[PDB]
């Protein structure tokens, strides 16, 4: 599964 | 701390240099030093902290998965188990370090939604990484869930549905449900409702914010395709 | 040494695991421990040693080049210089470690052409990496040249022109001439003669050896295209 | 410039 990028 | 003698501004500057050089262990050590100066972090600095440790643990997770797969095949000498344990222990050390920074004292000083949700999401993330290797497992899972849930409650009250932090939190909580908590239906429901609610708020955004939000929405979509 | 308590065979096994996991710092530490057991290395083990340290220093060289470029642009606070120096010092430490292993006592115990040329090539390589950051520079360059030259003399006497070790040595010595020693004409001459002599020996090889040799010949060709 | 692979 894809998770969030670190930089938001 | 080995960074105690360096100026905060110099640590931030060197974290950015380390990022450009793809030296993420250095980057994390610089940002740890910056956190330990005791001041709250700016939005930019929070992102540098996350980038650094996410790349460090990302390499450890990838290595752990390689070694675990080899170990499981070998169970279809002690060296494979020993080396997997070595990487696992280093991974847990990094997670414990991040969780320690969040607990001393980033979360308790974070009052604004953007910082508090960011840090609580991070807390959920690094308990999730601990959960991936745990076999304490139930309590680690509960700690991840609790952190994600507090972040979710704040984000729904204080942030618009397209806020990238809110979206990235919902994305990662849905991954937690699917990969960790054996709750694929909860994962699908969270991803779909998050996607649909963000869709309906895109009209409020500038071109640049639109790009930020839709990038994460595409990750929610990709997961829904994989999960259904 | 931190690896002194581990069996030689276990260190080799774990070096191979670290390679699969792309954990090259671990891989180098395991192979350093294996070298320090005092026995000569097999062909496979020599390659593991080289793979490990070449990937470690490769990351350091790439980071150093990024930081040096930033530093030169800044000269068109001390932080950029300090951090470049930090990476540079770590890079030099790795090179010194490899050179120390070669001098204590891999080279002096290597009697067969394949091992002796391999180690002397490595000695030239890691002095070349030191030369890339040196500004002692002349003496470091001379040390690289001397090692490459002894390796070349042995390889031409004892190895066929298509031997991959001989070819990789000639390739790297030609890069030394072009990038380090300000001798592009020597570099071109060495690359062309090496390529042509290997071409004429390919007919002696099996299908598998043919593939090994032609891979390196293509690198010689690519450099000649870049240099002419 | 291209240099040699590690494994030979
Ligand atoms: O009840 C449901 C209906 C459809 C569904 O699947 C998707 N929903 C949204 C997107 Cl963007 C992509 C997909 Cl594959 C999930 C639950
Ligand atoms: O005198 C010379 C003549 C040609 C030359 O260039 C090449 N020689 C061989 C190859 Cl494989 C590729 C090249 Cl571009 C170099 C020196
Ligand atoms: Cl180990
Ligand atoms: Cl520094
Ligand atoms: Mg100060
Ligand atoms: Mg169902
Ligand atoms: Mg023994
Ligand atoms: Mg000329």
């Amino acid at each position: 599964s894809h998770s969030s990028p670190a930089s938001l | 701390g080995a960074m105690g003698s360096m100026e905060r501004a110099s640590l931030i500057q060197k974290a950015k240099l380390a990022e450009q050089a793809e030296r993420y262990e250095d980057m994390a050590a610089f940002m740890k030093g910056a956190v330990e100066k005791g001041e709250e972090l700016s939005c930019e600095e929070r992102n540098l902290l996350s980038v650094a440790y996410k790349n460090v643990v990302g390499g450890q997770r990838a290595a752990w998965r390689v070694l675990s797969s080899i170990e499981q095949k070998s169970n279809e000498g002690p060296e494979v188990r020993e080396y997997r344990e070595k990487v696992e222990t280093e991974l847990q050390g990094v997670c414990d370090t991040v969780l320690g920074l969040l607990d001393s004292h980033l979360i308790k000083e974070a009052g604004d939604a953007e910082s508090r949700v960011f840090y609580l999401k991070m807390k959920g993330d690094y308990y999730r990484y601990l959960a991936e290797v745990a076999t304490d497992k139930k309590r680690i899972i509960d700690s991840a869930r609790s952190a994600y849930q507090e972040a979710m409650d704040i984000s729904k009250k204080e942030m618009p549905p397209t806020n990238p932090i809110r979206l990235g939190l919902a994305l990662n909580f849905s991954v937690f449900h699917y990969e960790i908590a054996n709750s694929p239906e909860e994962a699908i429901s969270l991803a779909k409702t998050t996607f649909d609610e963000a869709m309906a708020d895109l009209h409020t955004l500038s071109e640049d914010s639109y790009k930020d939000s839709t990038l994460i929405m595409q990750l929610l979509r990709d997961n829904l395709t994989l999960w259904t």
